[PDB]
RNA sequence: ACCGUGAGGGAAAGGUGAAAAGAACCCCGGGAGGGGAGUGAAAUAGAGCCUGAAACCGUGGGCUUACAAGCAGUCACGGCC
RNA sequence: GCGAAUGCCGGCAUGAGUAACGAUAAAGAGGGUGAGAAUCCCUCUCGCCGUAAGCCCAAGGGUUCCUACGCAAUGGUCGUC
RNA sequence: CUCGAUGUCGGCUCGUCGCAUCCUGGGGCUGAAGAAGGUCCCAAGGGUUGGGCUGUUCGCCCAUUAAAGCGGCACGCGAGCUGGGUUCAGAACGUCGUGAGACAGUUCGGUCUCUAUCCGCCACGGGCGCAGGAGGCUUGAGGGGGGCUCUUCCUAGUACGAGAGGACCGGAAGGGACGCACCUCUGGUUUCCCAGCUGUCCCUCCAGGGGCAUAAGCUGGGUAGCCAUGUGCGGAAGGGAUAACCGCUGAAAGCAUCUAAGCGGGAAGCCCGCCCCAAGAUGAGGCCUCCCACGGCGUCAAGCCGGUAAGGACCCGGGAAGACCACCCGGUGGAUGGGCCGGGGGUGUAAGCGCCGCGAGGCGUUGAGCCGACCGGUCCCAAUCGUCCGAGGUCUUGACC
């Protein structure tokens, strides 16, 4: 219940009796680059890859990190726990029976550095009745001899883009077995034309 | 709100434009000029298409790049004097090359960029 | 597309094709009445004679502008905002009524009466 | 490859031609019957007659709010391939300059005035 | 408005200006002359990587 | 000198040497100013140049330091030199 | 014979190489001069004024004005201007 | 403590803990038949709307709600706004005063400053370390985030019942507000992308343009990015121990009791499961691949030097990463930027000539012309040449070959 992905963009698709929209994933398919067996690692499971950048380009140690169960010329590699690898290669070309339910994740489009304004919700102050820190603002940070200070970990200034995350459960809508692609109808949990993965948790009894 | 950006420039837009034009022109004149890093990069993209049209050659082309340069002498001189020598290549009729030094007091890294021969 | 304090257009027995809506009547945290929503409001416009008067009803929103985005991936916006007065239950109050179709309405359904009631060109 | 490539594809399939309808017109008032229905697939060759307002463009595109006066301002926004749609016969004639979002229309129209165009 | 309290001595003073501190300018040699060439650059001679155009009068 | 409209107020700044012998001329610099030669009893007496000490700023050396809570310190002990 | 009198006089550190560089009327290129010129000299692109950033009388100011040389101090760094 | 100063109301923005818990679930009790109520006990989880009149906090009312909680921090918050407020000269009334002036009686006005040093907080890096020196892959103690709730429907209008009403039980659906992402759809922006336009000075008279009418003159539209009013999604299951409350198996109370013996039952709560940080968790690193023991000198020579591109630097070119910076991909053995090019999306039929109209223009050539980011080619141009740094590998023990 795993799949690695170089994702494209999202685009409307029609579903049955109504159109609706999904998003584009592409995965050449990984290949148990490394396994972590339990004697090795008890965080036991799989480390795979799903593509390949110019050949010369491979660091030596890499050349061999491959040597091992040998593979090809990528760089798109990463692992995951309790994830078995009943294969030497896996491409979703079934791996993910469409009209199946998935959970997914990846890089979070590098935002910027936004005042209470953007970062957190409930932005700024007002504007007219008293505008020198105008419309937008930064609330109050605590107080005198109550905690004799400014608090410790409540929302705050700048940097909130160069970050990542995952979107819970959504649609595996359809699987295009050739051009290893999946249309899902999700938030593209981060840019498009870039990276994410798919995994499917849910002892989920509605 | 912002991060992705296409093309990108300083001063102000009417200003910039003013620049692009003036420079584009002066350079046309000497085939090579010196300014600061950026100035170069850009005047490059710019004079790049202008001149592509320069070759394009004829009624319309003249009409446009002229729309910018405003002037027979230069205008035409390009159009017929150099455009030719350029008619064959696939663009990038410009070459941006970073110089030795920097302007005084400011310490600005300059370049020389010319029409490529 | 919606509204809180609103100049809601009407039609039918309303002694005023407009009322001012207080609050979207839905879940205790209203914030927007749209096509199909029922709302809480009173009369803003004057009732020639009429039966309506100058008090207040609860009723149902029809039309609205700013995106009639429907399930079928089809849509429409009416350069107009209205509702039909709703006698408790819902059951609209007047005979005729000046307006037309757009499933949305129908889909809320409860008012199928309204449904059949104002089919044609206006 | 990328984007262009593959998506180009996905849609390629689901939409094929948005339904070889091809005759678009911009002003044309025209009428269609979409499977628009519900209540025991009372999918009725439903037809609306409207003055063509606009159009979104790529796989998914939109036969825009062709605006029609029932006895009210009813403007209808439909997605192009939308299987929803069946009939798209045209009536008026795709005219007038300053194109799309030709709202002048419902803007401050006046049947005559539209008719002045 | 809000002004310090002393200056945690030279001690701090430097601490800060400290981690600040200077650095050097990067150089290699003229693929033509000899001297210090910083990546893409010419200089009062070799003025090139093929076709000077620069240095003289 | 300088503040003030004026009445009016009202600073700072002293010393090279025994005497000019106070800097030819050679050297880097656009210059200063820096290194030489001569001064000489001295020039860390060199031109605001006697004595020129405190604050403060610098170059070098010994010891010391990245799990550390202490204005201070200072009692013990140990490693260093 | 004085830490210590928001003390006096003088130096001298301190945020601190941060704040700003005095009006959003814009610059950019090309030769010239120099020891060095974003920052001086000509030339060519562009903008801002003009009913003022006009030209003139007077007031007050009084050196400067020109001409040659010249910058180390002075122009809020620049500078050979 | 405070008068060489601790800016006193209300509001705003931001809150953070308490339960005496409004709403929530868990409960025994009933003067409980159902439904619904009233009454204590258990427990903070989240939740705890909009208006009106008032400078009011409070309050009364309009409409809601599941709920529309009370209260702590100087009645939290002016080095974070507001300044209506009370608490500066005016002036005003009415009220006192023989008047001067006054009134915790009212009324109209009335100069709230702000480059953060520190500790604190939010983020971004430079260190130096977790004794070979190397590029990537992970496990997480522990820390953070999320934990809400209403309406419908079957179960059944069956259990209750006279009747009107209407269940536990358990199973669907659909909203509200909220939280995390994200453009396709919808919709806003789009400072030069296109288009119509007026006054004027200039190009060369015409037309065809040009700047200036903001730092876009004006208007009508408008990719990409970013962005909601738009799109997906979640707040779960489920497991372990508990809360009041309920028992069982049982003596001391040779009859009785859940209660020292021992076993179980039980809340949105606690612990885990969900997601996101994370060994600078001086207690890691854990696995993966990989480079091998250079040289001259006072020695536990853990010091000075070439070392391996082992690798990585620096510099160049770039990047939805981004203040710098680190992040990251390329560096011509290229596609990395720009150019061109093709193509999507735009504006909306071009400039010229042609035809009908005295003229204004129309129609044609013309869905024409000009085009920024958007999908993808192609060494046209610029990613040249180089520089530097970077292991030899402590001692003790034990275990093996």
């Amino acid at each position: 219940m795993k799949g690695i992905l170089g994702v494209k963009v999202g685009m409307t698709r029609i579903f049955r009796d109504d159109r609706a929209v999904p998003v584009t994933v592409i995965l050449a398919g990984p290949c148990p680059v490394v396994q972590r067996r339990t004697p090795e690692k008890d965080g036991y499971t799989a480390v795979q890859l799903g593509f390949l950048p110019q050949n010369p380009k491979r660091v030596n140690r890499p050349l061999k990190g491959h040597f091992a169960k040998a593979g090809v010329e990528p760089v798109r590699i990463l692992r995951e726990i309790r994830d078995f690898n009943p294969e030497g290669d896996t491409v979703t070309v079934e791996i993910f029976k469409p009209g199946e339910r998935v959970d997914v994740t990846g890089t979070s489009k590098g935002r910027g550095f936004a005042g209470v304004m953007k970062r957190w919700n409930f932005a700024g102050g007002p504007d007219s009745h008293g505008a020198h820190k105008i419309h937008r603002h930064p609330g109050s940070i605590g107080n005198r001899k109550t905690p004799g200070r400014v608090y410790k970990g409540k929302k705050m200034a700048g940097h909130y883009g160069a970050e990542r995350v995952t979107v819970m459960n959504l649609e595996v809508v359809d699987v295009i077995p050739e051009e290893n692609l999946l249309l899902v109808k999700g938030a593209v949990p981060g840019p498009n034309g870039g990276l994410v993965i798919v995994r499917e948790t849910k002892k989920a009894a509605k | 709100r912002h991060l992705k950006s296409g093309r990108k420039l300083n001063r102000h837009s009417s200003h910039r434009l003013a620049l692009y034009r003036n420079q584009a022109k002066s350079l046309l004149t000497h085939g090579r000029i010196t300014t600061t890093v950026p100035k170069a990069k850009e005047l490059r993209g710019f004079v790049d298409h202008l001149i592509h049209l320069a070759k394009r050659g004829d009624l319309h082309a003249r009409r446009l790049v002229l729309r910018d340069l405003q002037d027979v002498k230069l205008v035409r001189k390009l159009f017929d004097e150099i455009a030719p020598r350029y008619r064959d290549r696939q663009g990038g009729y410009t070459r941006v090359l970073k110089l030795a030094e920097r302007r005084r007091g400011d310490g600005a890294p300059l370049a020389l960029v010319e029409l490529v021969e | 597309m919606i509204q809180p304090q609103t100049y809601l257009e009407v039609a039918d027995n309303t002694g005023a094709r407009k009322i001012m809506c207080i609050r979207v009547l839905k879940g205790s945290n209203a914030k927007y009445a749209t096509v199909g929503d029922v709302i809480v409001a009173s009369v803003k416009e004057a009732i020639p004679r009429g039966a309506v008067k100058e008090g207040d009803v609860v009723k149902a929103v029809v039309v609205r502008t700013k995106k009639e985005v429907k399930r079928p991936d089809g849509s429409a916006i009416r350069f107009d905002d209205n509702a039909a007065v709703i006698i408790n239950n819902q059951l609209e109050p007047r005979g005729t009524r000046v307006f037309g179709p757009v499933a949305r309405e129908l889909r809320e359904k409860g008012f199928m009466k309204i449904v059949s009631l104002a089919p044609e060109v206006l | 490859m990328n984007r262009g490539a593959l998506i180009k594809l996905v849609e390629s399939r689901y939409v094929r031609t948005d339904l070889p309808e091809f005759r678009p017109g911009d002003t044309v008032r025209v009428s269609y019957k979409v499977k628009e229905g519900n209540r025991t697939r009372i999918q009725d060759f439903e037809g609306i007659v409207i003055r063509i307002r606009r159009n979104g463009f790529n796989t998914t595109f939109t036969v825009r709010k062709v605006s029609y006066g029932v006895g009210v301002e009813r403007i209808f926004p439909l997605h192009s391939p939308l299987i929803q749609k069946i009939d798209i016969v045209q009536r008026g004639r795709a005219r007038r300059a300053k194109l799309y979002f030709i709202r002048n229309l419902s803007d401050r129209e006046i049947r005559r005035k539209l008719r002045a165009d | 408005h809000p002004v310090p309290k002393k200056k945690t001595s030279k001690a701090r003073r430097d601490a800060r200006r400290s981690h600040h501190a200077l650095t050097p300018p990067t150089l290699v040699p003229c693929p033509e002359c000899k001297a210090m060439k910083p990546p893409h650059t010419v200089c009062p001679e070799c003025g090139y990587y093929a076709g000077r155009k620069v240095l003289e009068v």
